[PDB]
């Protein structure tokens, strides 16, 4: 989902 | 049956040559997924554990198809890429939604001004 | 069993996997009309080796093809098969290369 | 402040259980210079994992030729090896590679194969 991209590119700093 | 296949190998099986049967039955093992069956099983799997590994790697592949099939629903462009602005308004409009900059600042840090590869960036991001 | 068998050699088709005749009958022997999820990864297993196999015999001849871009005998094949790159035993040598009489449409055949 | 980004690329790679090889990073600096974006940086990484899967195809052929399990090839037999299977290499590129590992006639095809 959208909610796991989103969680990706913060966890990116 | 492989006609060219030697006669060695058992004591295991190391993890890069699982990787690698993964990728040939049409999968794409990640870094993330070969690093979580490093701690837990470690340099080298067992038939069992080969299989487990393996179910892992259907999981992420079909996480991945669900993730480009999404970005292609916005692909008024015929195909292939995305702007930065739809990609910036379908990160900021839905879920826990990026701040305005957040939104900038990865998009930024991805690539070309204008034109974003959204099926290597789901590859990416998983 | 779960998924019958030509619905397997249909999904490995279009995964561009193409399963071998002798394949087919094979897994049958073994599992029945239908196949288990762990079954059904070694019969892609086997598939992934016929692509192999294919691609890799009919770089063989490319190597020993300098008769233009035509073919070879059933000799000099056979000697490729069997003394030189001994892929395959002399009886399977002989028998497969009864079905004739070009090399990469005898690789795409004896899939 | 920027003295390249292929050495601090390789370190990553290495960060996330890849290992690049000397081939590997003399490739990507003939593609794209002397530094990366972030998607030749991915390309980079999916290049070092199609190298090491032909690689794989290549340690299958060498042992397929090595009746006597020996371990050991010779140059020859390898050149032949190395320019038809896999992504063929050319004749010039096969043994080019043959005698930088080299010195003697028979290889190892085992310590070839994680060198390259």
């Amino acid at each position: 989902s959208l909610m796991r991209v989103q969680a990706h590119i913060r966890k990116r700093m | 049956k492989d006609m060219f296949n030697t006669k060695s190998s058992n004591g295991k099986l190391r993890i890069e040559d699982a990787s690698h049967n993964a990728r040939k039955l049409g999968l794409a093992p990640s870094s993330t997924d070969e690093k979580k069956i490093r701690d837990l099983y470690g340099d080298s799997l067992t038939y069992e554990q080969y299989l487990e590994y393996l179910t892992m790697c259907v999981h992420d592949r079909d996480n991945m198809e669900e993730l480009i099939k999404m970005f292609s629903h916005f692909d008024n462009n015929s195909s292939g890429f995305l702007t930065k602005n739809q990609m910036k308004n379908i990160l900021t409009t839905w879920g826990d939604a990026l701040t305005e900059q957040e939104a900038n600042d990865a998009l930024n840090a991805f690539s070309s001004e204008d034109r974003i590869n959204y099926k290597l960036f789901c590859e990416d991001i998983l």
